[PDB]
């Protein structure tokens, strides 16, 4: 099969900026590649096909180059409906194989995390079971690292995260990690940590709580 | 009746190009000159690669009687790779169809074939370019992805065209499903607006197109022919079409709603492989606003005298009726293996009656095969069985029959005279003729004998001299005429009375005409358009009794009135001529009193 | 009856009906039936009425038994007559029919070659023997030729990449010949190993849709006589073999080909039919003329798919027949003896020749004199057994030419040659005695006892002027 | 105006076989060939094959020749796709796609997710998340334990919107779990009323979760 490899999977923009996006395939594929253009709720568009041509109905903005195995997608005066992830997709044989995707994100003021740690409720504890929830709210880059601290000792064994998409109004991300133990287990333990690590600080910002305490 | 074949427009294409193979009138949007269209599939053209691409040619009326291509398209094949063609345009039969409508030219190629993207083929799909004005665009549905026999791969698309009312295309192709056949009906805005050429197989939306159908079906030719009429009232032209292989070669055609593609009627042949369907049209021949169908099937066989079947070929009538039902009935050809009916032709009003009229081609015909052309005049129970004219085709070839006829195109007033004119092709002497209808005078004429019984006693009436003994009448003689269209008010008619027709040679003539003592009186009268009834009086006489011993048989005296037709002409140089219908001789009868 | 409007002339007399007559000099309406004209006192020499009459010129007698010699055939009885016949009148000719015991047979196999028959090849190659032995048991004269069809190898009854055109069945993979139209292989020939022989070295070739061009093959095996081998004074057995459809007429405009088949024989050096791409398939009507004109015999031997489509064909040509064949050809041995079995069983009139116009009436007389029927066939019947037809000729309006007609049994050569003349003429026409006296001092001419008056001239005797 | 409709989302235990659909207009359904196109979440594309509509005839990527079956109905302009034998890793969204030509593929439908796991219908636990014991507040909501998706979260019905960040489900032991943070100003919490409206359709539950302390 033609392997189809888009060596960036993402990057930042601001809005008129210029993007190029790269694509190689692993033989010739005599000018048989497509782009396309799929938004965060799955919607998929046809952007461009036979490398330059547009497809009926998207902008001038987007233009296509390339021959042989290297090819590029060109988008100029990015607009704000732009930030969606592109894939290249070559026809010139079957199977139609695609390239890995490159996500074309916001650019942003670098932002700190709010942070806020929650100690399980009591509706859960009769249940059984003791989630603590930590949220990390509007924060850019995407980029982090949480890690969970509670005796001093580190479990990243019960622990799950989620991640937002970016969000329109402002370009930040969010973050929630939650730290699920026995009832028994959270009973032995007295403090419960959050410790955020992102590029802003080099302090990791830190947030926690003691079980006995109030 | 009234088409002029003495001086007929004769327009030439290339020698082998089958100019003449199609035709059709063009009239711009802007009421600027109408012109001639004309198909001429075997044409070489300038396109780079391309053996006999065939070409549509626009002619001057008249002007000139020059004829030029028209650039649908100077290109050749495009490449799917070097040294692998995309499409094949030699021999592709571009102008094999010709349609127009207000500014749009639709042409077809019907023998286009194509590759396809996966494998190297050669599948005739068919092409089409419709040319609005500055703008051109290709127009092929059947180069889709269903692609090889199974589907629309030999499909043909364009073998036969048509528009409706309402700027919708109706296209046939025989080919598609294994030769079942297929129409497809995509409105003009379509096919312009999604226009793409880095598109091969474009996506029309509101797109009808019959369906694939059971294999009983294959090798019917759905599309081998096609016209347009509203058969269900509700003013959406509906599509009609030829399928002359289907009900094991008795031939059908079909008639589907030009809104949803549903089937509406059926028609079937009564004869194996008379290939009824082989043309059709829709028109309304008896004026009651709902269209009509006719239906060629040119190898139909009739028995004769001897009982011997003689191909003649037959065309059917089938008048609509509200009720939905249809009133058939058949008309059949009148030599041997002229395949009468191969072409058939809505004239418009050609004699400016009141009713519709139509041409039916007999293209075998005629001597050393050089084609007729027979008119058919409307009225209100259907149409006149019995042609009212016949065009001969004038020239012979040397490869391929003249084939005068086997296209035809009317129904429009290309000199502005006021009567529609009629367009006949001969692509096998590649040659197109043009014939402008005449003028249309309408005369009421009126002949009164008083007193109308006659006694030899009585004589209270003189001779020329001193004999002064004869009986005596008189006769009047009248006539009043008009006409519709461009036409002078004044025309010069020669009258002539005979008394005593009855009798023929070495019978003797009972009345005689007082001045002239002879039964044969003449006259030139001059009557204007639209004038009152203009009337002459003379009188006449009866002989001696001892001359003439037949006293039984009534004198009939005879009225006769032809017309002078070249001091009647027009710029044009075109004559008007008296209506045939309304007979140009009239009799009263005069009788002897008995005692 | 007779004393209609008109009649004024014994020309005008003899037209308005056949038992009319007309009287001479009196000794007004002298036209009238002959017993009517003696009654009022015309004279036998005087009375004047021609009558429709047979003139028989040759009559050899049927011949009887096995004939050592072909010379002393004679199939039909009479050979020659001549037929005068006035207008609105009929005259029956009795015409007597009988087939000789040994008669020689031609029979042309003309055989669909798509990819579909090649089981129908391996299973006839050794008709050839198995066919003349047969045959050798009812005739002592058998030919056969062998003659194969596929399709007018042109787009788009056929795939035109070069790899396709080169072998059509590339793609199955299968080995075939380029598509051909028809190839003319073996003429007419007594050695039946020969017919074995081409057989077994035929192979199949292949085309893209249903329909077959078998009628353009048809068509040249009619027509091209010579080529073929035909001979004259034989069975003509055009046995077409297929498992298909048939194209007819103007199927060929799909593929640009839009000039009449000429019904001419078009076959080239390698004895191919060069038109294959040129002319259009043969309607109907022109398989008919040429088949009738050349005196051939057509048999369908098609599957069962097919029996019905080709009836209705076989209803339209005359003499035409159909029987099942099995899908690998298995049973086509008895299908021809069947058939050639019936054919010797019946006998069916033909009339050809100038006869539109005429008027035809046909009653058959089989069995000896026992049955009558109202057809021109006579069946069931036992070689050597004669069967008489009884056929009335009419001529509705007088004519000035005399019309050439054979009369001959379907698929036989022996024929009687009719002539049709018209005798709408009076005797006393020609004697026209011009200015004669009874005629006012030469004012007419005395013709048949009224005056033809001079122009000029009016009345009885033309006693007035004008 | 071509869209391609896709049916709804499908759940199916493992070992089990799924049919999704896909229903075409705008277009004429027949003269097109549909493409199938799988991607797993947070995944690339992977193309399955296409089907000519009219002919049936079909072509797979080798991976999906045993796993795939592709099928049309000309007459509603509906094609068909069965996934059989089903696993973990078939679970996904399943695009439809028409052919423009030039190899390209021009209109995608929405998707069909596909979900392949052993787990029943089960009603979520919905636990509120206070703050331990200053300008804006976060308040939050733990939805655990439910399953199939989807689930809806809402704070005061839907009335607080901004500062509301709800995050995708997780699987957990497998079944979903969900969270929701709320953030609003530190004089308006708790002085007045926050809750937590969820919804599971699946068990016709809907948990209405006030935070108090
Ligand atoms: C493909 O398209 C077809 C046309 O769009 C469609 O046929 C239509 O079907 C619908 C529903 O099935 C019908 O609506 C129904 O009508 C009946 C009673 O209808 C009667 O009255 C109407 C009104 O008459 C006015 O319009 C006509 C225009 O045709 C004028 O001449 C007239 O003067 C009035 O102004 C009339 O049109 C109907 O006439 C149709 O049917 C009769 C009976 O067969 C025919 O004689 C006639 O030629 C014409 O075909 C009829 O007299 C009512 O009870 C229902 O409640 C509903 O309102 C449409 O009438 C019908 N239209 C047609 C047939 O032209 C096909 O169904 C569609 N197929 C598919 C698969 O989509
Ligand atoms: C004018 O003349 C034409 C030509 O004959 C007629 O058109 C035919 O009409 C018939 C009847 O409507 C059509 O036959 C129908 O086809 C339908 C489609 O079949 C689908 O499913 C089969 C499964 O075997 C597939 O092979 C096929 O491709 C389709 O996917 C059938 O569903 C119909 O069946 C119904 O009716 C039959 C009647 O016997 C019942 O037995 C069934 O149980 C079911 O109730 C039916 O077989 C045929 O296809 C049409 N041909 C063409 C070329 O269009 C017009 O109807 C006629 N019009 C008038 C006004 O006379
Ligand atoms: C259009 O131009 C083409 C050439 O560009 C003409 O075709 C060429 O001319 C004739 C066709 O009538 C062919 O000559 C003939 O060839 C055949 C076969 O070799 C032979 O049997 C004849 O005796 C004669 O020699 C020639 O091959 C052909 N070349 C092609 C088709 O490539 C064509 O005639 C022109 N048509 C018109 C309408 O102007
Ligand atoms: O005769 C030969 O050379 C050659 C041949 C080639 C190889 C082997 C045997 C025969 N025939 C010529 C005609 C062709 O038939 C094909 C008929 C198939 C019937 C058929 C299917 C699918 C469809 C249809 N209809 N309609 C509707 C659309 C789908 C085969
Ligand atoms: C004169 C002539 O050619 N005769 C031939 C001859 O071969 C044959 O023997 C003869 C018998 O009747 O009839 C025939
Ligand atoms: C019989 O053959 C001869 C030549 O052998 C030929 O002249 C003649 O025309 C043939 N018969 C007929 C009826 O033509
Ligand atoms: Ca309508
Ligand atoms: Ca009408
Ligand atoms: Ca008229
Ligand atoms: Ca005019
Ligand atoms: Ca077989
Ligand atoms: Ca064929
Ligand atoms: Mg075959």
């Amino acid at each position: 099969d033609i392997q189809m490899t888009q060596t960036t999977s993402s990057l930042s923009a601001s809005l008129g900026d210029r993007v190029i996006i790269s694509c190689r395939a692993s033989q010739d594929i005599s000018n048989y590649l497509s782009w396309y253009q799929q938004k965060p709720d799955g919607t998929v568009k046809l952007l461009i096909f036979y490398t330059s041509k547009l497809h009926s109905g998207v902008p001038s903005r987007f233009s296509g180059s390339g021959s042989g195995t290297d090819y590029s997608l060109t988008i100029s005066n990015l607009d704000q409906e732009d930030i969606a992830t592109y894939f290249c997709q070559q026809g010139n044989t079957f199977p139609y194989t695609f390239g890995g995707g490159t996500k074309v994100e916001m650019r942003r003021a670098d932002a700190a995390p709010t942070v806020s740690i929650f100690p399980p409720s009591s509706e859960q504890l009769t249940s059984g079971g003791a989630s603590v929830v930590c949220f990390l709210n509007n924060f850019y880059p995407k980029d982090i690292n949480v890690k969970w601290k509670i005796d001093g000792s580190e479990r990243q064994n019960g622990v799950l995260n989620s991640w937002t998409d970016q969000d329109s109004k402002d370009s930040t991300y969010s973050f929630s990690s939650t730290l699920t133990l026995t009832k028994d287990e959270y009973e032995r333990h007295n403090s419960y940590t959050c410790e955020a690590t992102h590029k802003t600080s080099t302090s990791p910002i830190v947030k926690s709580f003691n079980r006995n305490e109030c | 009746f009234n088409l002029d074949v003495d001086s007929p427009a004769e327009y030439s294409g290339p020698e082998g190009s089958y100019f003449g193979f199609a035709v059709d009138f063009f009239v711009p949007s802007a009421s600027s000159r109408m012109f001639l269209l004309v198909g001429a599939p075997k044409a070489n053209t300038t396109q780079p690669g391309i053996v006999e691409g065939g070409q549509v040619l626009k002619c001057d009326w008249s002007s000139t009687r020059r004829c030029q291509p028209i650039e649908f398209d100077a290109t050749g094949n495009r490449d799917y790779a070097k040294d692998d063609p995309l499409e094949f345009k030699s021999h592709q039969w571009f102008g094999a169809s010709v349609r127009s409508k207000q500014d749009k030219i639709l042409a077809c190629a019907p023998l286009y074939h194509w590759r396809t993207e996966m494998k190297q083929e050669r599948e005739p799909v068919g092409t089409c370019f419709l040319q609005d004005g500055t703008k051109t665009v290709e127009y092929a549905p059947c180069r889709s992805q269903d692609i090889d026999a199974d589907g629309q791969g030999f499909c043909q698309g364009g073998f036969s065209i048509d528009f409706t009312k309402a700027d919708r295309v109706l296209l046939g192709g025989p080919g598609s499903f294994y030769w079942q056949g297929q129409l497809i009906s995509d409105q003009v805005a379509e096919i312009v607006s999604k226009y793409d050429p880095n598109v091969y197989s474009i996506k029309y939306n509101n797109q009808l197109a019959t369906r694939t159908a059971q294999a009983i079906f294959d090798d019917s030719y759905l599309g081998y022919s096609v016209a347009v009429g509203d058969f269900n009232g509700d003013g959406i032209d509906d599509f009609v079409s030829g399928v002359p292989r289907a009900a094991r070669t008795l031939g059908m055609v079909y008639i589907y709603d030009g809104k949803n593609m549903s089937s509406l009627y059926n028609f079937t042949g009564e004869q194996m492989a008379a290939y009824f369907g082989f043309s059709v049209a829709a028109t309304d021949i008896n004026g009651d606003d709902y269209a009509d169908v006719f239906i060629g099937a040119p190898l139909f066989m009739d028995r004769g005298s001897d009982g011997k079947l003689q191909e003649v070929g037959q065309v059917s009538v089938s008048l609509q009726r509200a009720s939905g039902d249809f009133q058939t009935t058949k008309l059949n050809g009148f030599e041997v293996f002229a395949r009468f009916g191969s072409a058939i032709a809505p004239l418009g009003d050609l004699d400016q009656d009141g009713f519709n009229d139509i041409a039916i081609a007999a293209p075998y015909g005629g001597e050393d095969k050089k084609g007729i052309v027979y008119i058919f005049n409307g009225r209100s129970t259907g149409l006149n069985a019995v042609p009212s004219q016949i065009l001969e085709g004038q020239w012979a070839a040397r490869s391929c029959p003249p084939s005068f006829g086997y296209s035809m195109k009317g129904a429009t007033d290309i000199d502005k005279n006021g009567y529609p004119d009629l367009i006949v092709g001969a692509f096998g002497v590649d040659r197109a003729i043009l014939y402008r209808a005449r003028p249309v005078i309408t005369v009421n004429a009126g002949l009164e004998v008083y007193p109308s019984i006659l006694n030899q006693d009585n004589k209270t009436c003189s001779l020329p001299g001193t004999a002064l003994k004869v009986s005596c009448f008189n006769v009047r003689f009248c006539l009043k005429a008009d006409g519709k269209g461009v036409l002078p008010r004044k025309l010069n008619f020669q009258v002539e009375l005979l008394l005593d027709k009855l009798k023929q040679k070495g019978a003797i003539r009972r009345a005689l005409f007082l001045y002239s003592r002879s039964p044969s009186h003449s006259k030139n009268m001059t009557i204007s358009r639209g004038g009152l009834m203009q009337c002459e009086e003379l009188i006449a006489y009866l002989r001696d009794e001892s001359e003439f011993r037949d006293k039984l048989t009534p004198i009939t005296i005879f009225m006769e009135y032809r017309l002078d037709y070249r001091t009647a002409a027009d710029t044009t140089g075109l004559q008007p001529i008296l209506n045939q219908f309304t007979p140009a001789n009239i009799s009263r009868q005069a009788h002897i009193l008995l005692d | 009856g007779c004393a209609l409007g008109g009649a004024e002339t014994c020309e005008d007399c003899l037209l308005i009906g056949p038992q009319c007559a007309w009287c001479a000099q009196e000794n007004g309406e002298r036209c009238d039936t002959p017993a009517n004209l003696l009654a009022k006192g015309c004279q036998l020499n005087f009375i004047e009425n021609p009558v429709s009459q047979v003139e028989i010129l040759k009559n050899k007698p049927l011949s009887v038994g096995r004939q050592k010699n072909s010379s002393d055939i004679v199939q039909i009885a009479p050979q020659s007559l001549i037929l005068k016949l006035r207008p609105g009148g009929a005259q029956t000719l009795q015409v007597h029919v009988r087939q000789t015991e040994d008669y020689p047979v031609d029979l042309y196999y003309l055989m669909d070659l798509s990819a579909s028959m090649d089981d129908d090849l391996n299973t006839i190659k050794e008709l050839g023997s198995r066919l003349s032995k047969e045959m050798s048991k009812l005739t002592s004269n058998f030919r056969l030729g062998f003659g194969s069809f596929v399709e007018k190898p042109v787009s788009p009854f056929v795939k035109t990449t070069p790899e396709e055109i080169a072998n059509p069945c590339s793609s199955i993979p299968y080995f075939c010949l380029p598509t051909f139209g028809f190839k003319h292989i073996l003429p007419l020939t007594n050695d039946a190993e020969r017919f074995n022989e081409i057989v077994k070295n035929q192979k199949i070739s292949a085309n893209i849709d249903t329909p077959e061009g078998g009628f353009d093959a048809i068509m040249q095996a009619a027509v091209c006589k010579e080529k073929i081998g035909w001979r004259n004074d034989s069975l003509h057995l055009l046995v077409f073999v297929s498992d298909a459809d048939s194209h007819f007429g103007m199927d060929s405009k799909l593929a640009g080909i839009v000039c009449p088949n000429d019904g001419l024989c078009h076959l080239d050096s390698k004895n191919e039919y060069s038109m294959s791409t040129v002319l259009e398939y043969p309607t109907i009507g022109q398989l008919i003329d040429k088949l009738v004109q050349n005196n051939v015999l057509l048999i369908f031997a098609v599957t069962q798919e097919q029996v019905h489509l080709y009836e209705n064909y076989a209803k339209l040509i005359p003499g035409a027949t159909v029987g099942l064949l099995q899908k690998d050809s298995g049973n086509i041995l008895q299908l021809i003896i069947s058939a050639y079995e019936e054919l010797r069983s019946e006998v069916e009139l033909e009339v050809l020749g100038d006869t539109e116009g005429l008027n035809l009436s046909f009653t058959a007389i089989c069995n000896n004199g026992t049955l009558f029927q109202h057809q021109k066939k006579c069946s069931h019947m036992k070689v050597g057994d004669t069967a008489s037809f009884s056929v009335t000729v009419n001529i509705p309006h007088c004519e000035r030419r005399s019309r050439h007609i054979i009369i001959k049994p379907v698929g036989l050569g022996d024929a009687l040659e009719l002539l049709v003349s018209p005798e709408c003429n009076c005797d006393c026409q020609k004697e026209v005695e011009v200015n004669s006296s009874k005629c006012h001092h030469g004012n007419g001419s005395f013709q048949c006892g009224v005056c033809a008056c001079h122009p000029g001239h009016m009345g009885p005797r033309c006693e007035s002027g004008h | 105006q071509v869209q391609l409709q896709q049916s709804g989302a499908e759940l199916a235990e493992p070992g089990a076989s799924v049919k999704m659909s896909c229903k075409a207009s705008g277009y004429t359904f027949s003269s097109f060939w549909m493409h199938w196109v799988k991607q797993r979440p947070g995944q690339g594309l992977e193309w399955i094959g296409y089907i000519n509509p009219n002919s049936g005839y079909t072509e797979c990527n080798e991976i999906f020749r045993d796993k795939a079956t592709m099928t049309a109905d000309t007459s509603s302009s509906t094609a068909y796709m069965q996934l059989s034998g089903l696993t973990s890793e078939d679970s996904a969204v399943y695009y439809c796609a028409s052919f423009l030509g030039r190899g390209a593929m021009d209109y995608w439908g929405q998707g069909t997710s596909v979900t392949v796991s052993s787990a029943k219908t089960t009603a979520p636990s919905v636990y509120p998340l206070a703050p331990v014991c200053g300008s804006s507040v976060t308040l939050g909501c733990l939805v655990k334990g439910y399953f199939p998706e989807p689930v809806t979260l809402t704070w005061n019905s839907g009335s607080l919107s901004a500062g509301v960040h709800t995050f995708p489900a997780v699987l957990q032991s497998s079944l979903y779990t969900l969270s929701s943070s709320v953030t609003v100003v530190a004089s308006t919490w708790p002085s007045q009323s926050i809750t937590c409206n969820v919804a599971h359709p699946a068990s016709s539950t809907k948990v209405d979760k006030k935070i108090e302390p």
